[PDB]
């Protein structure tokens, strides 16, 4: 009894020690945010709108992690493609990560459900109002701009028009008690 | 003198108890707690012996698998909290992207870090600028940007 | 507004005793009662 | 058939033992009997 | 501690207990009224510039 003890315990302390090696490997693994993350992988694809904005921005670039970004799109056409939905069969399918815009992301992401966002904005790009040149009523745009900013209607314009364990996991053998003790006496 | 660099430690700390029981999902100690509550009464109904012997080994084994559970769980959480690594050159910036950091900003650092042209520091240099609306210039601007914010320094 | 990316979620939920017996292999897992239901036999052979 | 010649030319329990480890003491109350 | 790194870097089996202790400047010896010494400090801090 004493070596049916002995060896009892080192089958428990065994799949103990396993089990918990496995729920640290769990705890262990890491989620993706950055494009740093981006620059030290290799396996998933990413990409932009081929030919464009985005594109030459990256042919602009000087920080050297989305320099070699822009190096691996040089080098591997296959998924650099154009057209919007394109890109979007390439993630559905694809291990494909897309930069683009990101209001556009913002309404795409009102239609599907199945979609989750990445980071935040990498850069700044400022879409913005244009005069023939030499107007003051530049200026009278830019202070109702100044006011109606101020005031948040954009905001409510834009929600207006975008929007569309095992700690869990015993507790079978935690209620198994009873249905034990029913049967005992008869 | 030369160049260095600040920052806070370690923002949120926890002394007893409550980086004890933290593992453990408050409902399941009182899922232990009912638990005893049918262990603890069984007894007045005996009074109203290998039978129960068997429950209360299974019991036994059951509470092992709970312990061996928990024990698991503590370790899994020591083990990752002793692989946590923090950083401290520039050369850690120079790989990463995500924290900000700067100098006086037109000042003899600034001006004096971008006549500096070391490839590394020079493109540092040009991710300073290249992000400019994180820009601040004085002492209690930086200040407020480090006290609130995920921001390095480079000051005298 | 700036540069951002989207992605795809991965998910799948199932939290059961099956996914608690896991890393032992399952005919191993009879085999503890198997094992096991030697001793108590010769508890009740050794007892009588 | 490009390909059709390139095919045409280029093809041509860990724990198990510990149990008996155990199951080696099996002779013990035997010889007690006396 | 130059010299000291001059020995780390050549041998492979070498831990530094910490760094600096003091401030030592090694210049290079001039006379008493060298006619070069405001030459010798522009030359030094266009090196220095220069790297």
């Amino acid at each position: 009894g004493g070596i049916w003890w002995f060896f009892t315990l080192i089958i428990i302390s065994s799949y103990t020690a396993n089990l918990a090696a496995f729920l640290t490997v769990e705890r262990m693994e890491s989620p993706i945010d950055s494009a740093d993350d981006l620059a030290k992988q290799t396996k998933i694809e990413y990409g932009a709108v081929k030919d464009g904005a985005t594109m030459t921005f990256f042919k602009k670039s000087k920080i050297s992690t989305f320099e070699k970004m822009w190096a691996f799109m040089s080098s591997k056409p296959s998924a650099l493609v154009k057209n919007n939905e394109e890109g979007i069969q390439r993630t559905l399918t694809a291990d494909y990560a897309l930069l683009m815009e990101s209001t556009t992301i913002e309404y795409i992401t009102q239609r599907n459900c199945n979609l989750t966002q990445i980071g935040g904005l990498i850069d700044s790009k400022g879409y913005g109002i244009g005069t023939p040149m030499g107007s003051p009523y530049r200026d009278k745009i830019t202070i109702a701009i100044l006011q109606l900013q101020e005031e948040d209607k954009l905001h409510i314009m834009k929600e207006k028009w975008w929007r569309g364990q095992k700690i869990g996991g015993i507790f079978i053998v935690l209620a198994a008690g009873l249905v034990l003790s029913v049967l005992v006496a008869v | 003198l030369g160049v260095s660099i600040l920052y806070r430690k370690p923002n949120g700390t926890n002394p007893s108890v409550f980086s004890f029981l933290n593992p453990l999902s408050p409902d399941i100690w009182m899922y232990v707690l009912l638990a005893y509550l049918g262990v603890s009464v069984v007894l007045f109904v005996i009074a109203r012996a290998l039978s129960t012997r068997i429950i209360g080994g299974i019991w036994w084994f059951f509470t092992l698998i709970i312990i061996s559970s928990y024990t698991a769980n503590l370790a899994a959480f020591l083990t990752v909290e002793r692989m946590e690594s923090p950083i401290d050159s520039a050369d850690d910036l120079a790989k990463q992207t995500k924290i900000e950091y700067g100098a006086v900003k037109d000042g003899a650092t600034m001006t004096f870090f971008k006549k500096s042209k070391i490839s590394t520091f020079e493109k540092m240099w040009a991710f300073m600028s290249s992000k400019p609306s994180a820009l601040v210039k004085n002492n209690e601007e930086g200040i407020q940007r480090t006290l609130t914010a995920d921001y390095a320094l480079l000051m005298e």
